[PDB]
RNA sequence: AGUAAACUGAGAGUAGAGUGCUUAGUUGAACAGGGCCCUGAAGCGCGUACA
């Protein structure tokens, strides 16, 4: 249903909570008597309703096929190519992925994807990082290839990683640090 | 000073230096003294030798490179 | 008819240290080196010991234009904090706006 | 597994698959050395196996063909971390010792050139210092690997201690050892002297030797012991450094200088520095040059199925899913080959 | 939180999405289906889909971690897990065939079997009417319990010089033995909620 | 909850001057369920009493 202020703004009226509620509930009446088309059309007049774009698969000179997409996590930024076909090899900034990220947690980060889709060495990606820290790089790079292997995975797959979390951009971000407290949070040592 | 050149020069250097030094070592064993210098950097070993040395000490340091160098190197060492 | 009796202290310590810049900063570079006879830069101290006190620039503070506040000036505005707050609440100051990010 | 247990028979037939060491040649030849790791893994098996691989078996033909009549030469191994150079230099080691060679043998020069709490002047030379710790570790590492030739061997030179001890031209090599080793202070002049008289006696082809030298790009390059004074030291001043310089030249015969660059523990070396040119730095690969530089990279999927059938067997691998391919193709996704990143997954996988 | 509260938290299991459609409920479809149309939030760092995961060591991880150095405390932690595998692998190695069958030799079944024993069934709240009273414990709170009893018995500076991941692996196999300081604690706070039993009405 | 914690930078002001202040960023978790004696906020209300 349209909320109260949608209906105000509808009736050009000021309405009350009651109000609202009295004509919601004739509303939900007026569905379940077999509301037909005639009055299904009136009705949908106060209804409200409530998928990952596939990018394109775009080919290199020597015809080899690949897709390219992009992703952001906290300050770090990712521009991700996969491959249609690949051994599974990850250059990051021209760089292996193991050498580039020291930490295992940052593979399982850039492994999580394709594993999840289950298409390790299926697949070389060349991923361009830049900005922020080790974690936020690798959460960038994550995002983008995920969003990269959506347009070679087939739609169910897709959204089963859209379920999963892989290809939702994160929304944490720092708290920016508040005038007379220590942190974003953090309130001064409470005097006495 | 050699401190004091941006590019490496192969002639009057260390590497130029040491295979030569390696040739004449290795000629000497086999006996036969009809070697000199003039004769064993005309040869093209030895100018592929230089090639690859100047380009791995001045050009950017990679696979290529370095495989050039050890091609160079055996077919001077007569290793293979 | 400056602010206050303080404020008319600077504006003369002020005119004093310009005035006699010149002769302190000679007087000053002689003394701050190891070169010349430690005599030379002996009589040099003397010298600018003798220099009015108010011509050093040290003594020379920075309050507020428009109320002589010694404490607290921005020295982009040379304009306290209460007067500065005053003006841009009331936006007499071009481009400045409020807090929020 | 390979059946075939002597050094000398083995060669690219055998490739992709374990060599055994016998404990009793593993004390003899290796006590020091071997990676710590492989160290604690041969702890846990019982079992000394080294999967044989190119770079040892072309290092173990350039040993057969060389011919000591030649200035020694040089071979250099060459690569990343992990990808076995130690363990292929230890192989070899193994082969010259059961081809009864003298193996000079420098576990890590890394050591060396860093954390040396006792740091003196060298009697000998006013000039250097000694690192009487470790020319005394290394003196027993080498008495214990060659105390066969030891007694062989003669000195050649009188040899003074102290303004009233000394040894004598014609003595065994063992009376030098033992004097190292027991009057510590003498430590790294008999290490010296035993380098000296090994290369000279190699030259008169008393033995054959194999100068097995680990991480030899720290020789030529810094140190970070400081002098009483606070002030750095430079590799030279180090008689231990000077002296393996002078037997990394190849100006004697009657062996060859074998050595295998090392990052792991390298001083203001780049995590990533590997590189022949970028380890060595302009000192030494002036030094080393001329040399044969042999690469050392990661597994190849067929000696990454032996070295993971390997730890199967030995039950290291004691999770459930080890031995399904799913699990073996996660682990070359992790360690992309590598050995030691392989390990050190497996080891509490 | 910056995630609204419409965001729910991701479901991380192959098999519940492999699971076919005959045997789901009616209740599961409709589970599944309004799945589809709600927020998820993104996955945390800490949890995946590998095999080799568990949650227990994963919360002790995080328990052993101090000011957020997770790599030392994962190294901490499989270093534990190390030891006591050799541990075991000498053990049965020096025991006859018939005590083989009887020694364990796998870390994470002896880490489980020790956190088992370290929980305590009760533990005593002060109740008032306050009066220390015997009551009993979530499960939750058993394992946290047990947990954090592990851990603290690990930092007790009557080990001197010894190393977290030995200490840790001898404190596991004495508490998968039923022996240990950890042990002794489980039996102390039984013995108080039995000696306050009477208070217990309160 | 990118919160605490830890760490590192930068800015304000001075000739100079803080472990102070402001601010940027990095790694980054644990509990979140019980009750009301204590604090305070309410309703159910009770009883005091003077303006
Ligand atoms: N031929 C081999 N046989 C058996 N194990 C091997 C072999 N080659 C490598 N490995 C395994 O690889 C592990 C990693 O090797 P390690 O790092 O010690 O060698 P390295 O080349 O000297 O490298 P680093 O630069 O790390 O010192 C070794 O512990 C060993 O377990
Ligand atoms: N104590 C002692 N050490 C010696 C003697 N002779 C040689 N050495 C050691 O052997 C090493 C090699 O000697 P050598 O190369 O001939 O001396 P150098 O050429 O002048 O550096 C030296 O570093 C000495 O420490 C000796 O008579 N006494
Ligand atoms: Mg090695």
């Amino acid at each position: 249903w349209l909320i109260k202020e949608e209906l105000e703004e509808m009736l050009v009226e000021k309405l009350s909570d009651l109000d609202y509620m009295q004509f919601i509930r004739l509303l939900e009446k007026l569905l379940t008597s077999q509301c037909g088309a005639a009055e299904e059309e009136f009705v949908q007049r106060f209804r409200r309703s409530v998928k990952q774009l596939i990018e394109p698969v775009q080919y290199d000179e020597q015809g080899m096929a690949f897709s390219k997409s992009e992703g952001k996590r906290k300050t770090a930024k990712a521009e991700a190519i996969v491959y249609k076909h690949g051994s599974g090899r990850i250059k990051v900034n021209g760089i292996d992925y193991q050498l580039y990220f020291p930490i295992t947690q940052d593979r399982e980060q850039l492994m999580f994807p394709f594993h999840f889709v289950d298409r390790l060495g299926k697949h070389d990606v060349t991923c361009t990082v830049s900005g922020g820290g080790r974690s936020a790089q690798a959460g960038a790079i994550r995002l983008a290839m995920a969003k990269a292997l959506c347009s070679f995975v087939t739609e169910d797959e897709v959204e089963w990683m859209r379920q999963a979390g892989l290809l939702t951009t994160d929304p944490r971000v720092r708290e920016r640090k508040k005038p007379g407290q220590e942190g974003a949070r953090r309130k001064f040592t409470w005097k006495k | 000073t050699e401190a004091d050149m941006e590019e490496y020069i192969w002639e009057n250097s260390s590497s130029e230096r040491n295979i030569l030094e390696t040739l004449l070592q290795m000629k000497a064993a086999e006996k036969n003294m009809e070697i000199n210098k003039e004769e064993l950097l005309g040869t093209k070993e030895i100018e592929e030798y230089k090639k690859s040395v100047v380009s791995l000490k001045n050009e950017e340091e990679n696979e290529n490179s370095i495989s050039q160098y050890k091609e160079s190197v055996k077919r001077l060492l007569n290793v293979t | 008819h400056y602010v206050d009796w303080r404020m008319w202290r600077d504006v003369k310590r002020r005119k004093m240290a310009y005035e006699y810049a010149d002769e302190r900063l000679r007087i000053n570079s002689l003394r701050k080196n190891t070169i010349l006879p430690k005599i030379l830069q002996d009589v040099a101290d003397e010298e600018i010991a003798a220099l009015p006190r108010d011509s050093c620039p040290v003594r020379i503070r920075n309050r507020c234009v428009m109320t002589s506040r010694p404490r607290g000036v921005k020295r982009r505005w040379r304009l306290s904090r209460i007067v500065f707050r005053h003006l841009a609440d009331h936006g007499q100051l071009s481009g400045i706006q409020r807090a929020t990010w | 597994r390979t059946n075939e247990n002597d050094p000398a028979k083995h060669g690219d037939q055998h490739e992709g698959q374990h060599y055994n060491i016998s404990p009793q040649d593993l004390e003899t030849v290796f006590p020091h050395g071997l990676p710590p790791r492989f160290v604690m893994q041969v702890k846990t098996f019982s079992e000394a196996c080294l999967m044989v691989r190119k770079p040892a078996l072309e290092l173990l033909h350039y040993l057969k063909n060389t011919s000591f009549a030649y200035p020694a030469i040089r071979y250099l191994l060459y690569g990343e971390k992990g990808t076995g150079k130690t363990l292929s230099l230890c192989h070899v080691i193994h082969f010259c010792a059961k081809q009864d060679w003298l193996i000079l043998h420098i576990p890590d020069a890394h050591l060396w050139v860093k954390n040396c709490r006792d740091l003196l002047q060298s009697s000998y030379n006013k000039q250097r210092f000694d690192q009487p710790l470790e020319a005394s570790t290394w003196l027993k590492n080498f008495k214990t690997t060659n105390e066969r030739f030891l007694n062989q061997i003669k000195v050649q030179e009188k040899y003074v201690w102290n303004k009233r001890e000394s040894t004598e031209k014609g003595s065994p090599l063992g009376e030098v050892v033992e004097q190292g080793i027991t009057r510590v202070r003498n430590a790294t002049d008999a290490v010296g002297i035993v380098l000296k008289e090994l290369k000279r006696q190699s030259s008169l082809g008393m033995f054959h030797l194999l100068v097995a030298v680990d991480g030899i790009n720290a020789l030529w390059g810094r140190t970070t012991l400081k002098r009483e004074d606070k002030s750095p030291i430079a590799p030279e001043e180090l008689a231990l450094v000077h002296n393996l310089r002078k037997m990394m030249k190849n100006d004697w015969h009657g062996g060859a200088i074998v050595s295998a660059l090392s990052q792991t523990g390298s001083l203001f070396k780049p995590r990533k520095a590997y590189l022949p040119q970028e380890l060595l730095g302009k000192e030494g690969f002036d030094a080393l040059d001329p040399f044969i530089p042999i690469l050392v990279s990661n597994y190849n999927p067929k000696e990454f199925e032996s070295c993971i059938q390997y730890y199967l067997e030995n039950n290291w691998l004691q999770h459930e899913k080890a031995p399904t391919e799913e699990g073996k193709k996660e682990l070359l996704f992790l360690s992309n080959a590598n050995p030691s990143l392989l390990e050190r997954h497996c080891a509490y996988l | 939180s910056r995630y609204s509260p419409e965001f729910k938290d991701p479901l991380i299991d192959k098999e519940y999405y492999r699971k076919p459609v005959e045997e789901l409920t009616e209740e599961e479809k409709y589970v599944r289906e309004l799945k589809k149309t709600q927020l998820i939030k993104a996955a945390p760092a800490g949890k995946t889909s590998s095999v080799f995961e568990d949650p227990v060591i994963s919360k002790f991880t995080n328990m052993m971690m101090i000011g957020g150095n997770k790599v030392l405390a994962r190294s901490l932690m499989i270093q534990t897990l190390e030891a006591v595998k050799r541990k075991q692998f000498e053990k049965y190695h020096a025991a006859s065939a018939e005590e083989q069958a009887t020694i364990e030799r796998n870390p994470y079944t002896i880490f489980h079997q020790a956190l088992k024993n370290c929980e305590p069934m009760i533990g005593l709240v002060p109740i008032l009417k306050f009066y220390q009273v015997p009551v009993p414990l979530p499960d939750r709170r058993r394992r946290f319990l047990a947990m954090k009893w592990m851990i603290t018995e690990c930092r007790d500076k009557k080990h001197q010089r010894t190393l977290m991941p030995e200490k840790l692996s001898h404190k596991l196999l004495e508490a998968f033995h039923n022996q240990g300081p950890v042990i002794k604690r489980k039996h102390d706070l039984h013995k108080m909620a039995e000696a306050n039993r009477a208070l217990a009405h309160y």
